[PDB]
RNA sequence: CGGAACGGCGUCGGCCGGUCCCGACA
RNA sequence: CUUCGAUGUCGGCUCUUCCUACCGUCCGCGCGCACCGGCGCGGAAGCGUCGGAUUGUUCACCCGUUCAAGGGAUCGUGAGCU
RNA sequence: UCUAAGCGCGCACCCCGCCUCGCGCCCCGCCCGGCCGCGCGCCCCAGCCCCGUGCCCCGUCGCCGAGCGGCCCCCGCCCGGG
């Protein structure tokens, strides 16, 4: 209860429903229990989500107040908060999930043997320097 | 929604440093930590004012605000003046008699209505017993804390207890008449 | 002994209120006794 | 329906299992509290029942009827052989519960210690502590063992012989019991005074002053096959009662359909 | 949940050669439920039974979701008590989504199903207007309160087999 | 798989490791009083104390055997989730181990926290939330405090190890750079993203 | 033996299809380690499985058919049907063609 | 938590009434 | 509704468990409780509830005493008895 | 305002102790030999002090040693008294 509030212009990280994955914008609070979500560069259309598939973000982006998809959009093109947000590590993260999600269980093949090198590679070098 | 705030004022003297939820108060009478680690609340220490504050009141989270900031002033008085419990013995044909042992940490009570049996009560830790040089018949319980200097008030109010009679027409014992909060 | 150390007695012994179940010590201006869960009967004695 | 007249159970359930005991001899089992500030004080002593006496006694016993009045009482005389130490035990307290952490036998143990390992002495090979006897007799490897104890240790206990030549019985063989060590400052001074008293003999005068009260455990005395009016106390039923008189009558009711552990059935006594 | 407008006349006869049109506004999950429900509305009112009369239309209205607007509802529940009446207050983006969320609470709060209750009026409040505290709550410019259900996230310990290697953080 | 029980409420906790045992996995588990049982203490006890009752009229060493150890608590616990009674259930009953403190066998063992069943998560902030390893000590069990005397000397054991891990793993960092370079590039962030 | 390098995904035979009352031998439900969604089995579906027979040491092969629920559990079926003492045992999907 | 008249200053949600900055002897 | 190619039937004696809808003992609490003694509650089933005269008695009743609650177990208890 | 958090006292009840048994296990002796497996931060959730990971390969090439930890292996009667 000290750090993240959801104030409005709190970007939320999706994580269920229709779209997991995906950045949206808090354009405004309905009930305790949901927020009216807009995300115009992330293709999640003005929508009523649950509060509990929204994750807070650490970045807030200043909106206007009843801001409209357009002027949304606008407003998330001049903030940084996208930008800040996808170089932290929970972006790193999320844009690395990207990919991991882009699979075929041929492409888990080969995964799956570098796995076992990066592990064997990893005992090596703990013996190494034992 | 609602945050439920309630708000405590430190005052200039004594220092108070809130970590956790674990709130030290020091003081020139004395230093003491209250955990309240027990509930849910939000405490800002602020420039000079202790706030609780519980988000998202429901029906007894209502009650957590005021009590915790209640709980910190009391704290706040006892390391600036600190509380003084006087609790007078009441005799009728046998003379009760108390007498200050253990470096004032402790009371022995003897000829409680006539009974052979003594009895011996241990002040809490930080709480100190004493008996009273001019009016008498009255001990006078100092301490920093206002929850362990009553409860040692009655841990020696129960401990004379009139087997059964009728206590209305029996009235022999220890009784709290005055939490004089002044000095000590 | 003394009135006042009397009268004080007075206030931890007698001075109360007692509902018609519980049969408990409920403080003096008490709505509803606790033990009792809140029977609104009450009533206390002297000698 | 009901009892109708109160009467109690005949026979304490606690004393069940009501079996010959397995066990050889009466075990100390739990030990005295060790209270952690006394002069070090082993806690115990084996004997063997010599005889009952009469003892004429003067009672100083303020408020009762014998205050300044003679008394004669029954006393119980156990002869006690002096028992010599041959090991100590050390036992550290663990989650699981007071588990060893290794014994450090004597250098020489006595031919009636010995004699209790084997079932026929003469017949065997007398290979006990063979290996041990060299291990040690230097007496460097007892003192390295002995502060194995000292770190791992918290209850401490000596093993002790009685010598049954010095007692009229045809034992022949030692009993070994294990002694707890109690009282001392702490567990190093513990070991210290156990390596004093180690290989050497014991007396009851040591372990036990005249006026203290003592706990005697011992098997009892065996009766057989009792009855269940002997066994567990129940009365001789009516004498115009055909099939017999000496046996408990219900041993139950219709439910529970068997027979619950509760009924007096007879069995081993003594 | 739907949100449909239903136009319903009373069969021709000889003595009303011109029968009277009703409207009704009537918020049900599916068009055949809402002929259903427009019929018993009839039947009480007006004196129209179904077998006695022809719906001439039944159209689907569909309402724009831009903006979270306070919607108010006053119903007549039926509890084992008896009939009863209840105003509700919902702030939601569309009125037969603010119904929804309005049916759910009826639902929970008083055990009423669908068939229950029935639908006096429905209507948008203004900020100014809001006369229940829970609507009045958000209904104000400045709303920051910390995430309702941090907790929630675990929906990933559902897939995660459940073995982390540390136990996670809110 | 071993688990450290800290935290972890008994039901929500066995159904899960009973599921990976009728699997063919085994699995052990550590500190198990310091797991929870939502409820009062009071109610808790209660119905343990209550339980403890049910034991057979005739005979009590043919009745429902009630242990008061923690460890066997729980095991009875994901013992009413395991059919014991069929060869699948006994083997699988076989590959559980029970401890209550992580000890001298599974120290070094590596340990997972099931998130799902673990208590902050699982119930409400004002739920009266007992531990198992306080019920235990009024149930009957007699080693709570040997218990804690010997986790207290594990702890302080680790935190020394802890330095000392530390210190060789700062020296693993500055052996990152090998073919784990060329195998961290192939993987790790290009395409697979893992 | 047929199998020597195939790196392989794990997987377990958590049992046979069953109802309570009934049981079909013929199809066994496998669970695919990191398969945890109906949606993720299409990726595994119509792969070669394979369990190694514990008292033969013979690997006895099989495919992997429709999914039996939403958690990524899949139906399968072998060239011939399971004995049921190999319960929990590790099945084998291979990465490699056969 | 089979269960009844009957209670609850338990926690929610209503339905109708009076006072409320003219501040619920100053 | 079950039992008749049969489940021996009342009360005692004997023995064992169980229940609380508690008589005394234990803990509080209220009295139209000064003391003594009574009375009413709430928690409480560890312990005690006995010796006898008439009666087959269960009961009933009376005499005594450390003054004495009520009940379940195929109306507990016949290859246990009478 | 005894309670909604928090806190003290507290029943012949309860649970443990002591006690009766005790499957098994431990230590030591005689021996002291084989078999297996490779894997450790801690706390905290109204600071959560930077979270949202990781492992994902028990043969799929891992099987050295060392280190911890397991596991197995031991241990007579007849006869005579009591």
């Amino acid at each position: 209860s000290y750090h993240r509030f959801v104030e409005a212009g709190r970007l939320v990280y999706l994580g269920d429903g229709p779209d997991k994955g995906k950045l949206a914008v808090i354009v405004d609070i309905l009930s305790t229990a949901a927020v009216l979500i807009d995300g115009p560069t992330t293709g999640v259309k003005r929508q009523v989500v649950s509060l509990r598939w929204a994750m807070l973000t650490d970045q807030v982006i200043n909106i206007s107040e009843k801001p409209t998809t357009e002027q949304l959009k606008k407003e998330i093109e001049a903030s940084p908060a996208i930008d800040t947000f996808m170089n932290s590590v929970w972006g790193k993260k999320i844009q690395q999930q990207r990919l991991r999600a882009k699979a075929t269980f041929e492409d888990m093949g080969k995964i799956a043997k570098l796995r076992r090198e990066r592990k064997m590679a990893m005992k090596r070098i703990a013996m190494s320097i034992k | 929604p609602l945050c439920s705030s309630m708000t405590i004022k430190v005052p200039t003297d004594v220092e108070c440093t809130i970590n956790k939820r674990v709130v030290t108060v020091k003081g020139k009478k004395g230093t003491l930590v209250r955990d309240f680690s027990h509930a849910p609340l939000d405490i800002t220490h602020a420039n000079d004012t202790i706030s609780v504050a519980v988000w998202f009141p429901r029906g007894k989270r209502n009650a957590l605000p005021r009590t915790i900031c209640s709980h910190i002033e009391n704290m706040f008085k006892g390391v600036t003046y600190g509380f003084e419990y006087k609790m007078r013995l009441a005799y009728a044909h046998f003379p009760i008699a108390a007498t200050v042992v253990d470096n004032n940490k402790a009371i022995e009570i003897r000829n409680f209505m006539h009974q052979i049996k003594t009895r011996r009560i241990e002040c809490l830790p930080g709480v100190t017993i004493a008996m009273s040089t001019n009016v008498k018949d009255e001990l006078i319980l100092r301490g920093i804390s206002i929850e362990d200097v009553s409860h040692t008030a009655a841990r020696i109010h129960e401990s004379l207890k009139v087997p059964n009679k009728d206590l209305r027409k029996f009235l022999d014992g220890c009784y709290v008449s005055s939490r004089g909060l002044q000095e000590q | 002994m003394e009135p006042t150390l009397i009268n004080l007695a007075r206030e931890y012994n007698q001075n109360m209120m007692i509902c018609r179940h519980c049969y408990a010590r409920n403080p003096l201006r008490a709505t509803n006794c606790r033990r009792c869960r809140g029977t609104n009967l009450r009533k206390k004695k002297l000698s | 329906s009901h009892r109708k007249f109160s009467c109690c159970r005949k026979g304490n359930l606690g004393y069940l299992p009501r079996k010959r005991c397995t066990r050889g001899r009466g075990r100390c089992k739990t030990f005295p509290p060790d209270v952690q500030g006394a002069p070090i004080h082993l806690t115990a002593f084996l004997g063997y029942k010599a005889g009952c006496t009469h003892v004429m006694r003067f009672i100083d016993h303020r408020g009762s009827n014998l205050h300044n009045r003679q008394a004669i009482d029954q006393a119980t005389i156990i002869d006690a052989p002096p028992m010599i130490c041959t090991a100590i035990i050390g036992y550290a307290k663990t989650p699981k519960g007071l588990r060893a952490v290794t014994t450090v036998w004597a250098a020489h143990i006595a031919e009636p210690a010995m004699r209790r390992f084997y079932r026929n002495y003469f017949h065997a090979e007398k290979t006990a502590f063979s290996t041990y006897m060299k291990k040690a007799a230097d007496g460097t490897y007892i003192k390295e063992q002995l502060g194995r104890l000292k770190q791992h240790a918290d209850v401490i206990r000596i093993v002790a012989h009685t010598q049954p030549a010095l007692t009229p019985l045809k034992q022949k063989k030692a009993d070994i019991m294990e002694i707890q060590v109690n009282g001392g400052a702490n567990v190093a001074e513990k070991v210290d005074y156990a390596y004093a008293l180690m290989e050497k003999p014991i007396s009851i005068k040591d372990v036990f002053s005249v006026g203290a009260q003592i706990d005697t455990i011992s098997i009892t005395r065996g009766r057989g096959f009792e009855g269940v009016v002997t066994r567990w106390g129940v009365t001789r039923l009516p004498r115009k009662t055909r099939r017999g008189n000496r046996k408990v009558a219900c041993i139950g009711a219709w439910h529970p359909a068997n027979v619950q552990y509760t009924v007096a059935r007879a069995g081993q006594m003594g | 949940m739907q949100k449909y407008i239903v136009y319903g006349r009373r069969l021709p006869s000889e003595k009303f050669p011109e029968p009277e049109v009703f409207r009704m506004t009537i918020y049900a999950p599916n068009e055949i439920v809402a002929k259903s429900r427009f019929w018993y509305h009839l039947k009480s009112l007006k004196k129209i039974k179904r077998t006695h009369g022809e719906i001439l239309d039944c159209q689907h209205i569909e309402e724009n979701g831009d903006f979270v607007k306070n919607f108010g509802v006053l119903l007549r529940y039926r509890s084992r008590v008896g009939q009863h009446n209840m105003y509700r207050e919902v702030r939601e983006t569309t009125s037969a989504r603010a119904m929804d969320k309005v049916y759910s609470e009826m639902a929970g709060q008083c055990r009423a199903r669908y068939h229950d209750i029935q639908i006096i009026n429905v209507k948008e409040v203004a900020d100014e207007d809001v006369r229940r505290e829970k609507v009045a709550m958000f209904t104000q410019k400045g709303v920051r309160f910390p995430h309702p259900c941090p907790y929630v996230h675990v929906k990933r310990a559902a897939r995660t087999a459940r073995f982390q290697d540390r136990a996670p953080h809110v | 798989i071993v688990i450290d029980c800290k935290g972890h409420i008994l039901g929500r906790l066995s159904a899960i490791v009973a599921k990976e045992l009728l699997h063919g996995h085994e699995v052990a588990l550590v500190r198990c009083e310091k797991a929870i049982i939502s409820g009062a203490f009071r109610d808790v006890k209660a119905h343990y104390l209550k339980k403890m009752h049910k034991r057979t009229n005739f005979n009590h060493l043919r009745g429902p055997f009630h242990f008061r150890a923690p460890a066997e608590i729980v095991r009875r616990t994901i013992r009413g989730m395991i059919p014991y009674k069929t060869v699948r259930g006994s083997d699988a009953m076989s590959r559980l181990r029970v401890y209550d403190g992580i000890p001298p066998c599974c120290a070094r063992y590596k340990r997972v926290v099931c998130p799902s069943a673990m208590a902050y998560l699982c119930l409400r902030p004002e739920r009266r939330r007992c531990e198992v390893g306080r019920v235990a000590h009024e149930i009957g069990w007699q080693h709570a405090a040997d218990v804690e005397r010997y986790e207290k000397r594990r702890l302080e054991e680790c935190d020394k190890w802890y330095q000392d891990k530390i210190q060789i793993d700062k020296k693993i960092a500055e052996a990152a750079e090998k073919d784990a370079e060329l195998q961290r590039i192939n993987a790790e962030l290009a395409k697979y993203g893992y | 033996e047929e199998i020597k390098g195939k790196t392989f995904l794990p997987a377990i035979f958590v049992g046979y299809q069953r109802s309570r009352a009934k049981q079909r031998e013929n199809v066994a439900l496998v669970k695919v380690s990191g398969i945890y969604t109906r949606a993720e089995t299409d990726k595994v579906l119509g792969r070669l499985i394979a369990i190694i027979h514990s008292k033969s040491g013979k690997p006895i092969f099989g495919k992997i058919c429709r999914p039996h629920g939403n958690s990524g559990m899949v139906r399968a079926r072998f060239y011939t049907n399971l004995p049921g003492q190999l319960m929990g045992h590790k099945v084998r999907v291979f990465y490699d063609n056969i």
